[PDB]
């Protein structure tokens, strides 16, 4: 139809009764879920969307900082101008999905077509009052409890030709992981646990993707190159305590093909995504912390300046959450039905 | 006189096929087994099987066995091979040999043909010339920039000048693209006198350049 | 399995050069292999000489040991040398000459008027025919110095004269060539006894 | 007493863009330079003015704050959404002829009882109709000493509407341009803390042989559990954590704040989101006049009785201001 900008409104399946901090924030923030939605395909026609100006991504992160003031409450908060003490209480913590949908007269559209690069024209198109579910899960490196990509892998950048610009990665297949802190020893040391065989065939198809994108040179993985530590290692948050994550033995031209464990730290002190400035949070809850989530997208950047052998070489990224949202936001846009 | 002539350097899109034929002449064909040797870039040589000609009948090493196929047309004395499945450190030079003895002596060799594995795509390559003004013996030559894959053959004056040239190796740019430089030194005294061209033939393309390179 | 020593070896002309292959017996064949050529057949069943191959070169073998010489080594004889027993093949011998220095000529060309009108400039310094291999161009636009503008790519040695040739080519966009005028690049090496520049003007 | 429609009266300017006046002018006449007091039982939880001027506000608040989308249960809104200048203007509510309004002039009125020093007047004096919870905003305060006002101060589940000796400033601001959202507020920790002992002691009065603990609210609605209220069109949510504490500070006392764009209405039951924040400093000073209290039920534990903010009912606002009026015919 025509596209337009305004406020969506964001419906879930939060439940009164419970503590746990996503739920409460939704359920004054979100309306329930409609259980039989109306979806509308429209057969042939053509629409141009914009994963990287889209004014939905920028809502999802205006919201997922405000769920954050209100889980995620630090001990100290650091910023250039000042240093600030509060309340920690620690929270139950469990991301749910959240849907975002058009008020009356607007509708959001849909693509539909299997391989949408995310910038473009779209083959296949329906509307639809509301979005899939999305967790605002908040991660790095890795994307976590997030959608697959239904016929092959797809890479969605910005600018592919600059190296600057994030890759987004959306795989086929899921790949499972295993993050653990067990039971008190260090109490925050933790691991986690990777199928090697699952990532290392993960790998070489992002690898084969990536390779037509730059049919010249040869692929390479390899860690991160340095930057803050946020970005450095795979750091999300699980039950309410930061995790940050050793990939050296995920991104790696040779990758064994047996179990993989990473080495991971329990953190106080942080970077906030939400602002510059650092955090201190309170020590570990007691007892044993555990995420199993699937890994359903990557964030690389690509190596500036001359290839030293023709290779063109892959590191872990991230950091703007925003590309998080995008991950998941690509295939929609708002439009006001006329 | 007695030769083996094989076909032109080819660019396969990996998980393609490419065949490499070898024209035997000045001897009797069905008489020696034909042997494929391919020699990565830079690298030693890898032996890949043999073909009867008489037979038709083949054996191929255990690292290639499914991915390799000799066959051979007696009647034109050819002998064909067929790699599928290209990976890209299959990238290489494919010779083929007559083994002439059972010393496995090869005496006999074609003069091999460059196999480039990779996802694209050809591209022809400009040709700039490198005038030159500084003086008694002066430089002059030819820039031919941007070109994939390898490899282009230089000659000036359609062969006729040899002495003093000087044919770069390829270099591989930041852009994936190769690029070379083929210059000679001639008497200062030829610059008026003569013309002098460039000739340079870019098969995967089908490009052929003749560039007068001018004072 | 097959050894091969030495990897490489330096030697006057006139020398005598030995080739050293580690492996039962037989048969075992030595080739020579030069740049950008097929094989050449020069020794088979270890200590026969091929017809038409000079008789500098010559094979011998003791059980699974064997060597091949060079009795007198020539400028022609760079190349590399393969022993082979059956479908295996040693990894190859690569034998180079040794000489007297010899000075680099150094010319140096501006970007052509049709590379210009297509908006990329690349300038180019030649070192022609000089010995020892090592050497040292870098690259002064209007007395400064660059890094990473410039790539470069040396002959193999040659075979009448065993010198080297090395060319370096400087590139950057039309836009930045015209904003500068003299251009210039300095080679330094061990046959010049004070490092030669050669340039000119936009 | 009988029930009519009074009609309002104020100080609108016809020439002035705040929405307040606007809507007054339109809906009220202009003030009385000339007002009379004539000297000559009540009760402020059974008035009809109040369920007036609820209407009133609504009203106000519909013309004035329009959300960009209102969520109901049957349905989405979705309307024009104009940002405006917003400042409450003091609003006088009248008798139309043939009635009048009683005033009790009573030194310390419960507001429930009877009143001895009354006075006929035919207007009410000019009353801001400031929506908030918890704390009571910019309204009058007790002439003589902090009043109690209940239903029932034995019945728990009654509010306890108080009524301030002498203001406590409040100070909210959003600096100008970090997170837009993120407002703090400025409070005298010392003045602050001699206000809450004041009237910890007019409630032991009420309470004799027990203690009087303050502490934050139980749980409900987010515009309850915190200091809810607009401040130039934008609504303000403020955690009161620091004020309802046994041991305040007698240094500053800040308090955290949101810029809210989703609120639950008090007009009705639903969702209302309003468009995002205007650029520039935010901030409303204002005082604090009265306090909106509840108190714990059961057996006490360690002999003290706990209050903690509470509202919600916008009624119980304007109870705070009309309770010395009545409507006579
Ligand atoms: C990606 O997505 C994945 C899935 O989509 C995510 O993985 C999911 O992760 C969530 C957790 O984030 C999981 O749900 C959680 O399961 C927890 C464990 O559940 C099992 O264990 C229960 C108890 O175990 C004992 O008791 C049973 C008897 O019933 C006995 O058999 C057993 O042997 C053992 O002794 C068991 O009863 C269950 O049925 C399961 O078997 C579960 O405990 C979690 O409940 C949490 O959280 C929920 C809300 O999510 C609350 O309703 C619960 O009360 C409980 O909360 C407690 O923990 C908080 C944090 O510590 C507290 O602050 C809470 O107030 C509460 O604490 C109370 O209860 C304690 C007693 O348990 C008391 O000691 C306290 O004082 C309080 O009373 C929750 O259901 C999913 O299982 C999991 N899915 C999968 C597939 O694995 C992954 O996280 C995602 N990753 C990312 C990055 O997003
Ligand atoms: C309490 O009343 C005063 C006005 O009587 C309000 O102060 C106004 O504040 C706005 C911005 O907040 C200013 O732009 C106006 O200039 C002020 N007007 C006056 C008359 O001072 C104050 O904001 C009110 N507080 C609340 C919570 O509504
Ligand atoms: C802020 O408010 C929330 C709920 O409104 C409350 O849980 C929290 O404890 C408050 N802040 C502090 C410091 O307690
Ligand atoms: C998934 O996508 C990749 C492309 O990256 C493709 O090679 C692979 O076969 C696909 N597999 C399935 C099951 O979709
Ligand atoms: C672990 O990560 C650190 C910092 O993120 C990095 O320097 C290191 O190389 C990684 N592990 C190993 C074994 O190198
Ligand atoms: C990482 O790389 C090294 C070699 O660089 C290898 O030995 C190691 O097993 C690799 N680990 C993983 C998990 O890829
Ligand atoms: C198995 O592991 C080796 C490295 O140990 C790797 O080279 C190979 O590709 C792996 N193959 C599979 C199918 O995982
Ligand atoms: C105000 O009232 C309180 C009790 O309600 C009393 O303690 C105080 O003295 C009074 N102050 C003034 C100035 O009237
Ligand atoms: C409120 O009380 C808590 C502890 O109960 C204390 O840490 C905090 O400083 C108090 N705040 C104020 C403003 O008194």
């Amino acid at each position: 139809w025509k596209e337009a900008k305004t406020t969506l409104f964001c419906a879930s399946d939060a439940k009164a009764y419970e503590k746990e901090c996503h739920n409460v924030w939704a359920t004054h923030a979100c309306v329930p879920t409609d259980p039989n939605p109306q979806e509308v395909v429209l057969e042939n026609v053509t629409e141009n969307f914009n994963m990287w100006k889209n004014d939905m991504v920028d809502q999802m992160q205006e919201d997922v900082i405000s769920i954050w003031d209100q889980c995620l409450k630090p001990c100290v908060k650091l910023t250039g101008g000042s240093t600030l003490t509060q309340a920690c209480p620690k929270v139950t913590f469990d991301p749910i999905p959240i849907h975002y949908c058009a008020p009356a007269g607007y509708a959001i559209l849909k693509c539909n077509q299997k391989t949408f690069n995310g910038k473009g024209p779209c083959n296949n198109v329906s509307t639809v009052q509301c979005t899939h579910g999305i967790k605002p899960v908040v991660s790095t490196q890795l994307l976590l409890n997030g959608s697959l990509a239904e016929e092959e892998i797809v890479i969605r950048s910005k600018n592919l030709r600059d190296n600057a610009k994030i890759i987004i990665v959306q795989l086929n297949k899921s790949v499972e992981i295993v993050c653990t802190r067990p039971n008190n020893g260090d109490i925050r040391q933790a691991y986690c646990q990777i199928s090697g065989r699952q990532w290392s065939e993960a790998v070489n198809q992002v690898k084969k993707k990536l390779k037509e994108h730059f049919p010249h040179k040869q692929i390479s993985f390899q860690s991160s190159s340095g930057g803050d530590l946020e970005i450095t290692t795979h750091s999300f948050n699980c039950g309410g305590e930061f995790f940050y994550c050793n990939t050296s033995g995920l991104f790696n031209d040779t990758i064994s093909n047996a179990t993989i464990m990473l080495p991971c730290r329990i953190k106080q002190i942080i970077n906030m995504w939400q602002e510059v400035g650092k955090a201190i949070y309170a020590p570990p809850i007691k007892g044993q912390i555990t995420c199993k989530s699937d890994i359903t997208g990557l964030l690389l950047l690509r190596d500036g300046g001359d290839t030293t052998d023709n290779t063109e070489i892959f590191r872990p990224s991230g950091g703007d959450m925003r590309d998080n949202w995008r991950s998941e936001l690509y295939k929609y846009k708002v439009v006001e039905i006329k | 006189q007695v030769q083996l002539v094989q076909s032109g350097a080819e660019v396969k899109k990996p998980g393609a096929s490419v065949k490499v034929s070898c024209k035997a002449s000045g001897y009797t064909f069905t008489g020696y087994y034909m042997h494929w040797v391919r020699q990565a870039p830079g690298q030693g040589l890898e032996w890949m099987g043999w073909i009867n000609p008489n037979s038709g009948g083949t054996n191929y090493a255990q690292k290639f066995q499914g991915r390799v196929t000799m066959t051979r047309d007696t009647s034109i004395s050819t002998a064909y091979m067929e790699l599928s499945r290209l990976r890209s450190d299959d990238t290489a030079v494919y010779y083929c040999a007559r083994e002439r003895s059972d010393f496995w002596d090869f005496d006999l060799w074609g003069r091999g043909t460059l196999v480039t594995v990779s996802s694209a795509s050809t591209k022809g390559p400009s040709v700039f010339p490198l005038a030159p003004s500084s003086k008694g013996t002066a430089a002059l030559g030819c820039l031919v920039k941007d070109y994939f894959p390898e490899p282009v053959t230089v000659s000036w004056n359609s062969g006729a000048l040899t002495s003093g040239v000087h044919t770069f190796p390829a270099v591989l740019q930041s852009s994936g693209l190769y690029s070379l430089s083929s210059v000679v030194t001639v008497p200062s005294s030829s610059l008026g006198t003569q013309t002098y061209i460039c000739n340079v033939n870019h098969k995967p393309s089908n490009t052929k350049v003749d560039k007068r390179v001018e004072p | 399995q097959m050894t091969q020593s030495p990897s490489s070896l330096s030697a006057s002309v006139g020398d005598r050069v030995t080739i050293t292959c580690q492996a039962i017996s037989n048969y075992l064949n030595w080739y020579q292999q030069k740049p950008g050529k097929a094989p050449k057949l020069l020794i088979y069943d270890a200590s026969n000489l091929e017809t038409g191959v000079p008789s500098r070169f010559s094979g011998s073998g003791s059980g699974t040991d064997f060597t091949f010489t060079i009795s007198s080594l020539q400028p022609e004889d760079i190349a590399t040398y393969y022993c082979q027993q059956y479908e295996f093949i040693g990894p190859g011998t690569k034998v180079d000459i040794k000489r007297t220095v010899a000075a680099p000529s150094v010319f140096i060309f501006p970007p052509s008027d049709e590379q210009l009108k297509s908006g990329t400039a690349s300038v180019v310094c030649l070192l022609n025919n000089f010995y020892p291999r090592e050497a040292k161009v870098q690259w002064k636009v209007d007395n400064a110095l660059q890094s990473g503008n410039s790539q470069e790519s040396v002959t193999e040695q040659d075979s009448k004269d065993s010198t080297y040739s090395l060319s370096s080519t400087l590139t950057l966009s039309k836009a930045d060539y015209e904003k500068h005028k003299v251009y210039a690049c300095e080679v330094t090496h061990q046959g010049l006894s004070s490092p030669v520049t050669k340039s000119f003007n936009r």
